[PDB]
RNA sequence: GGACCUGGCGGUGCUUCAUAUCCCUCUAGAGGAGCCUGUUCUGUAAUCGAUAAACCCCGAUCAACCUCACCACCUCUUGCUCAGCCUAUAUACCGCCAUCUUCAGCAAACCCUGAUGAAGGCUACAAAGUAAGCGCAAGUACCCACGUAAAGACGUUAGGUCAAGGUGUAGCCCAUGAGGUGGCAAGAAAUGGGCUACAUUUUCUACCCCAGAAAACUACGAUAGCCCUUAUGAAACUUAAGGGUCGAAGGUGGAUUUAGC
């Protein structure tokens, strides 16, 4: 039986998001990609570097906004701009969200030597697609 | 390596080992079990070992109307913070350690006799706060299955009652012991019997019946006698509201046969009014504490017969040798009439 | 009742073996224990009905003279066809006569079977020829016509072991030379009550610009 | 198959279409108006409406084809038909006016009659009884009789007994032998029939 | 089923309810699940035939008693009236018998509903003045 | 999704007299149809189909079994066989859905004219990976040019030439048309097959409608869908599996 | 010990069955020869894992050094790391999967039956079942609505993997860790899979299908052995390519057995 990225059926009490509810075979069919860049297009270079950077940014944001992220990150690259789009919760005070945006945008801009912007969308609670 | 690290969920799912051939069939037992702990619980965003004070994250942004600057706690001031967090961690663990103990049932490891609380409120704003639930039997039933071999289910027997004559029982079945409790106690409240009580403390007459192979003989008793009955009968009697009764169980001691046999016998007891209406005569109670005073307990609502009840010189009623042997002083038992706790 | 079971709750139900009932039936439905019995016994009744028609001259003079004997009669459960088997004769010439008359009689026989109102709905009867090895006489028909033309490694396996391969194997070597206890499931110990009796302690207004 | 079940096989027969309407029956009229609503499979590249088309030779050609090499298989067949015709023209010119009347020079008539002389009427089937195998005679369907005649002819020509002889000379020689009820392939037919007669007792199975 | 159509029309005409079809398991004992938690069950069930098509008691007889619903039922000589609250011994097979029953219940029900309106209307007119 | 409305009021009384059936909409329809059959007794295909269960389940806004659907259809058919009037015809038509049948008639290419005024038609054909485009002239002597080459020089294999003959021979027009076709891709047989289809489609412009339908029924106007199947991982070929290793 | 229920099993009954499918039937093969490669056994101072179906060109879309985890010798000790361990346990696990599955079922929550026993719950002219959800299905990918992919629940085999990584428990910490140099990986054999053959539907050349020669001890047949050259690389009797020499077994393969609609 296939296991990869499949939330398994339970008793009907486990809330899953839209992304978690779709196994890998639904990628490009029902769900899109969480990162968009040009490195994986035919004739394009630097796919290895974009991949490591994305793996880091996901870990960096998970630990920089602990308990605040309500869904996976959406990473967008246009030119040398790096845009991080995150769905966050409404538990932390807004002052702490502004501190962490200012802190994270500056730290990541100096780390990867590119203009980095972080866009936060707040939700009162994790959006539930279905109960598995 | 930073890139080889995983999230807390991944680490606990692995370390706990709740999914696996060990946990599928309970092939592994857990006298020592890894317990999940939330390590982000008492953690404050912005707090690190170095003790830096970040304005707007872990300390106030403005102080005295001016923006605070980056600062660091002194070595002494940081030791106190570390010590205070360690104490808070034992205090949190100590609070969890302080859990209210529940009373035991018929024995320390037995489920029988334990209260489950009132049945859950029904969908249509129905409530059963007046009803108490007691467990009578919790059994592990093992079903052999075509592909999965021996599987373990739970069969629970519970009784419910309000202490004012309305009581019932129901069986519950589920894979989990707590789902069986819910099914049994919720179903029982829809199968309530009404039990008539003499003076709201005892039964109306001696009841002797057999259900399958379980014999139950119950005796009407005066006030203060208490419940001298099989422990399960004691539990059910408190739910019905019977305070004084003697019962003796013979033959098979099957909890289910005993439970449904007891409700069958208590639901078919003829009251004094029914006897008076049936025979159109007065029912007169003679109490030795009241001497020869005749106390009419019930009178027929319809006409009153004029012909006395025939006085058969000798009744052809069947007697219990156990009752007769006791009245003649020929019953010798070291276990009879023993001193016991108030029931 | 007898060891033959007759406890069916719907014993008073009206048995309805027709072609229309089969179409209006739950696909999940499976044949019950005593459901085959009615089929086994209804098929036997068809055997009885057909046998009498063959031996009575009133039904048909041609049929009576043939003296056909029914080897087998088994209806189908579908209720679309009926299988009846008659025993073949030695003479292939005689076989043709019986089949021809039976083939034309069947159509009339079906109406004659409809005379029995109990079995008025009789699916078309399939008078199969069998029991007489019809394919054996057919083979002989070809056998005579057929043209025959002008008429006139190791004993080790027997032993059961590969004595040669093993003899080489030993020679090649010579070339180099020169239980636990199981607990009763009912007695497995649990701590759910001890955790229960120990205790189970897992343990608004909103404003714009709050303070 | 990449054809949905709705696709019907194509009917390649010029005569079937030029047949006048009046000659048609009410049943044949229904079949023709029905096909106008049906899906038709593309005609395979093998078969065409050509007047020289022979389905039996096309089948024999496919049974001789090795590894999809139809060009080579077709070449061998047309070489065999030419070799048969030349062998008959040589027998014809060397014969007397009386014998000439009995000499066939058409290779298609020889090819068809040669195979018909090898078709086995009855065949045997290996049956298992009491842990012991005994063959049982049985009649052969028309499809099976024609297949066995071809397979025996092709198998005989592929036998290693023939040393360095090309297939068109081997096959041409065997066809003319069978055309005269002679040869190894005819013997295989005769022996199959003979073995069936011996096993007549076992036909009850 | 000889009278299914007749009974459904009698119910519609009197403003009541009919169930002449295959009675599904738990229509009464599991009504909240099948219909909804706020479903109101019948206050009176009238059986014109108390037996099902296999000559056994209609499941609704037992299920009506379970739900403490009083039952009126025509009980022929092969029927069991023990659990029917108001049994009526009578022929349930003849079309004339069944038609009569429908007229009586239809008329009794229609008269009682008209009487309720008469009384209410009088009680209101008198209340104002 | 369409939501069924409440089926009772504030007093708790259901609106429909068949509420307690659980299928009031289905059984109300059966009651209406059964009643119509009674009134008739007291009084006395190609373009349409019956609606499917999923369409009946939407007209009623109810869940239906498979046998429930059959019983309803068996009851409507029993209503058509009777002498149904106009009122009994609008009703059945509510449950009849028009079935659209695609025409299998071949599309005829337009007849064009060249600079010299010679009428011709043009079409295309595909076989496997081969793609052909053929220009069939209304009048000619039977010349076929393939990529500028004589057909017998381009197709030295006799079977590839037979395929070019098949369309013209089938309609009895050998030696009556000139063709100039171009084909690319695929092998020799796939190219002959692609040309056969291209010539046949263009040839339909110069024959009678009945002749075009005979070519269709002969398999001369259908694109062959049989293309190479992909190899799958874990097996030797498109279908062949690796040897099941000796045990 | 009695009665009953479930499961397992029956050299257990009946009926219908399997579509590249259990047998026969159809085509090409394996089983014989050489070689290539895996495993076993043996050997070696010299890894490990898979290992009935569901292991055996398997982890490896790959080992001359490196890779490397192995052996021998030498060396280092807060050590690339707020150390490290390819140490034990896959019968503690996550992760990713095999298998039935070339399946269609699993099941929360209720309801009813059996006296409220373990258990059971279907009849369409219907007799107690209703069911969210998951799977199938549908849909989507590829060239169609076909086909092929993909998908394929629950559960089965404590199936495989602690040596992808991570990790619970236990163990090592001057060594079970780290580094250097050299070295191992052979065949007396057995066996699995594959390659090339045994030839004339062939061999060689031209051509890419209208040809000319070859055709049995100078034929067919090694991708093997031996010798030389070249390519990659710091390193090649060793790896690959090419040339020369050599011209072997093999003559279409018993029981048995694989794949294909
Ligand atoms: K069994
Ligand atoms: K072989
Ligand atoms: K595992
Ligand atoms: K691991
Ligand atoms: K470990
Ligand atoms: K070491
Ligand atoms: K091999
Ligand atoms: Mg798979
Ligand atoms: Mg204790
Ligand atoms: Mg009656
Ligand atoms: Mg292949
Ligand atoms: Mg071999
Ligand atoms: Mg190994
Ligand atoms: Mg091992
Ligand atoms: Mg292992
Ligand atoms: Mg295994
Ligand atoms: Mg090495
Ligand atoms: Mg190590
Ligand atoms: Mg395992
Ligand atoms: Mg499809
Ligand atoms: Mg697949
Ligand atoms: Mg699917
Ligand atoms: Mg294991
Ligand atoms: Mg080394
Ligand atoms: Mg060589
Ligand atoms: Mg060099
Ligand atoms: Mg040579």
């Amino acid at each position: 039986k296939n296991r990869a990225a499949r939330v398994r059926v339970s008793k009907g009490d486990k809330p899953v998001t839209y992304e978690e509810a779709h196994a890998p075979h639904y990628i490009a069919h029902r769900k899109g990609w969480l990162s968009l860049h040009t490195g994986n297009l035919d004739g394009e270079d630097h796919a290895a570097e974009r991949t490591v950077e994305d793996v880091f940014l996901r870990k960096f944001m998970w630990g920089t906004f602990p308990g605040c992220l309500a869904d996976q990150l959406v990473l967008k690259r246009r030119g040398n701009q790096l845009e991080i789009c995150a769905v966050v919760l409404r538990q932390l005070s807004p002052h702490k969200y502004y501190f962490l945006v200012g802190y994270s945008e500056t730290l990541l801009s100096y780390f990867y030597k590119c203009p980095v912007r972080l866009h936060l969308q707040t939700v009162p609670s994790k959006v539930v697609y279905k109960y598995l | 390596s930073f890139f080889t690290k995983l999230t807390a969920d991944e680490l606990w799912k692995g370390a706990l080992a709740e999914t696996g051939a060990g946990a599928k069939k309970g092939r592994g037992k857990r006298t020592k079990k890894k317990k999940r702990k939330d390590l982000n619980r008492g953690q404050i965003i912005g707090e690190g070992r170095y003790g830096f004070l970040w304005p707007g994250l872990n300390v106030p942004l403005m102080k005295n109307g001016a923006v605070q600057t980056i600062a660091q706690r002194s070595k002494e001031e940081q030791e106190k913070v570390e010590a205070d967090m360690i104490q808070q961690r034992e205090e949190w663990d100590r609070k969890k350690k302080m859990k209210v103990k529940r009373e035991r049932g018929w024995s320390g490891n037995s489920w029988g006799g334990i209260s489950l609380g009132p049945p859950d409120p029904g969908p249509c704003g129905e409530t059963y706060e007046d009803f108490d639930t007691r467990i009578l039997e919790v059994r592990n039933v093992f079903t052999m299955t075509a592909k999965e071999g021996r599987k373990k289910s739970i069969r629970v027997l519970v009784a419910v009652g309000n202490g004012k004559g309305a009581a019932g029982f129901s069986i519950g079945k589920a894979t989990d012991r707590m789902d069986a409790f819910r099914k049994a106690k919720n179903r029982a409240v829809h199968h309530l019997h009404y039990i008539e009580r003499y003076e709201d403390h005892t039964i109306f007459h001696d009841i002797s019946l057999r259900f399958k192979r379980t014999h139950i003989k119950m005796k009407k008793q005066p006030k203060g006698y208490g419940l001298r009955c099989h422990r399960a009968i004691i539990t059910i009697c408190r739910l019905i509201g019977i305070k004084d009764m003697y019962a003796k169980v013979s033959g098979s001691i099957n909890m289910l046969s005993l439970t449904q046999g007891l409700f069958r016998g208590l639901s078919r007891q003829e009251t004094h009014q029914q006897l008076a209406d049936k025979k159109g005569l007065h029912v007169v109670e003679i109490r030795e504490e009241c001497g020869p005073l005749p106390i009419v307990v019930a009178s027929p609502r319809g006409p009153l017969r004029k012909d006395p009840e025939p006085e058969d010189e000798v009744p052809d009623v069947k007697l219990d040798w156990e009752d007769v042997k006791t009245a003649q002083g020929m019953k010798r038992s070291v276990w009879s009439n023993l001193k016991r706790a108030a029931t | 009742k007898v060891w033959y079971e007759s406890p069916s709750l719907g014993s008073h139900s009206t048995y309805k073996p027709s072609k229309l009932e089969f179409l209006m039936r739950s696909t999940s439905k499976k044949t019950r224990k005593e459901d085959h019995a009615r089929l086994r016994a209804l098929n036997g009744l068809l055997y009885k009905a057909l046998t009498d028609l063959l031996c009575t001259p009133e039904v048909s003079q041609e049929l009576y003279d043939l003296n056909v004997e029914l080897s087998k009669v088994s209806l189908t459960p579908d209720f679309s066809a009926c299988r009846a088997y008659w025993k073949t004769t030695l003479s292939a010439e005689q076989n043709a006569h019986m089949e021809a008359v039976l083939q034309r009689s069947a159509a009339h026989m079906r109406h004659l079977l409809m005379s029995q109102q109990t079995l008025r709905n009789v699916p078309p009867i399939v008078f199969v020829q069998d029991k007489g090895n019809a394919a054996l006489a057919e083979l002989d028909q070809l056998l005579a016509v057929a043209d025959f033309g002008p008429r006139d490694t190791t004993s080790s396996s027997l032993c059961g072991i590969d004595h040669e391969a093993l003899n080489k194997q030993i020679m090649e070597y010579k070339r180099r030379k020169d239980g636990r206890k199981r607990a009763k499931p009912r007695l497995e110990q649990d701590s759910s009550l001890k955790s229960y009796l120990s205790g189970e302690e897992v343990e608004e207004y909103e404003c714009y610009a709050p303070d | 198959s990449r054809y949905s079940p709705e696709f019907k096989d194509p009917l390649i027969d010029k005569e079937y279409y030029r047949k006048p309407v009046e000659e048609l029956t009410e049943e044949e009229k229904y079949v023709r108006e029905l096909k106008k609503t049906q899906l038709i499979k593309a005609a395979p590249a093998g078969k065409t409406s050509s007047v020289f088309e022979d389905p039996v030779i096309s089948k024999f050609t496919n049974m001789m084809m090795i590894g999809g090499n139809k060009v080579l298989a077709r070449s061998l067949m047309i070489q065999t038909l030419e070799a048969v015709k030349r062998k008959q023209f040589e027998k014809y010119h060397a014969a007397s006016a009386e014998e000439q009347a009995t000499i066939e020079r058409n290779p298609y008539t020889i090819f068809h009659q040669a195979l018909k002389n090898c078709e086995p009427m009855i065949g045997l089937v290996p049956i298992l009884k009491g842990g012991r195998f005994y063959q049982v005679p049985v009649p052969l369907p028309d499809r099976r009789r024609r297949f066995l005649a071809m397979k025996w002819m092709i198998t005989e020509c592929r036998d290693k007994k023939h040393q360095r002889t090309l297939m068109p000379e081997k096959l041409s020689h065997k066809l003319l032998e069978a055309f005269h009820n002679q040869g190894p392939v005819i013997k295989r037919k005769h022996d199959l029939h003979k073995m069936a007669e011996a096993n007549r007792a076992l036909a009850h199975y | 089923r000889q009278f299914s159509y007749l009974i459904e029309n009698m119910a519609r005409d009197c403003g009541e309810y009919a169930h002449t079809r295959y009675f599904r398991g738990g229509m009464l004992t599991n009504a909240r699940l099948l219909f909804g938690p706020t479903v109101r069950l019948p206050d009176l069930i009238i059986f014109l035939h108390t037996l099902n098509n296999i000559f056994e008691p209609h499941v609704a007889v037992r299920d009506a008693a379970k739900m403490n619903i009083p039952t009126v039922g025509i009980v022929d000589t092969n029927c069991n009236p023990c659990l029917i609250t108001y049994p009526v011994p009578g022929n349930d097979d003849s079309p004339l018998a069944v038609h009569l029953y429908c007229r009586l219940f239809q008329t009794a029900i229609t008269r009682a509903k008209e009487k309720r309106q008469q009384v209410e209307a009088l009680y209101r007119l008198q209340g104002q003045k | 999704p369409r939501q069924r409305a409440i089926q009772w009021g504030e007093d708790g009384r259901p609106f429909h007299y068949l509420f307690y059936t659980g299928k009031q909409s289905y059984y109300s329809l059966m009651h209406d149809v059964y009643g119509m059959l009674l009134n008739l007794e007291k009084h006395q295909v190609i373009g349409s189909r019956w609606l499917i269960k999923e369409e009946l389940e939407e007209m009623l806004v109810e869940k239906l079994s498979d046998l429930d659907y059959m019983q309803f259809i068996r009851l409507l058919e029993k209503l058509l066989t009777s002498q149904c009037g106009a009122a009994e015809e609008e009703f059945v038509q509510r449950f009849r859905r028009s079935v659209t049948l695609e025409s299998k008639k071949q599309l005829i290419e337009p007849v064009q004219y060249d600079e010299q005024g010679m009428a011709f038609s043009k079409s295309e054909g595909k076989r496997k990976t081969a793609k052909a485009e053929a220009i069939v002239y209304k009048h000619g002597s039977g010349r076929i040019k393939v990529n500028g080459i004589d057909y017998q020089l381009y197709f030295p294999i006799t079977q590839d030439r037979e395929q070019l003959m098949f369309p013209f021979h089938f309609v009895d027009r050998l030696g009556k048309h000139d063709v100039t076709c171009t084909v690319s891709g695929g092998g020799r047989s796939a190219q002959a097959g692609a040309i056969r289809l291209a010539m046949a489609k263009a040839l339909c412009s110069f024959v009678t409608e009945d002749e075009v339908e005979w070519m269709r029924q002969a398999g001369l106007l259908t694109t062959d869908p049989r293309v190479r199947e992909r190899k799958k991982p874990g097996q030797e070929g498109a279908r062949r599996k690796f040897t099941w290793k000796k045990r």
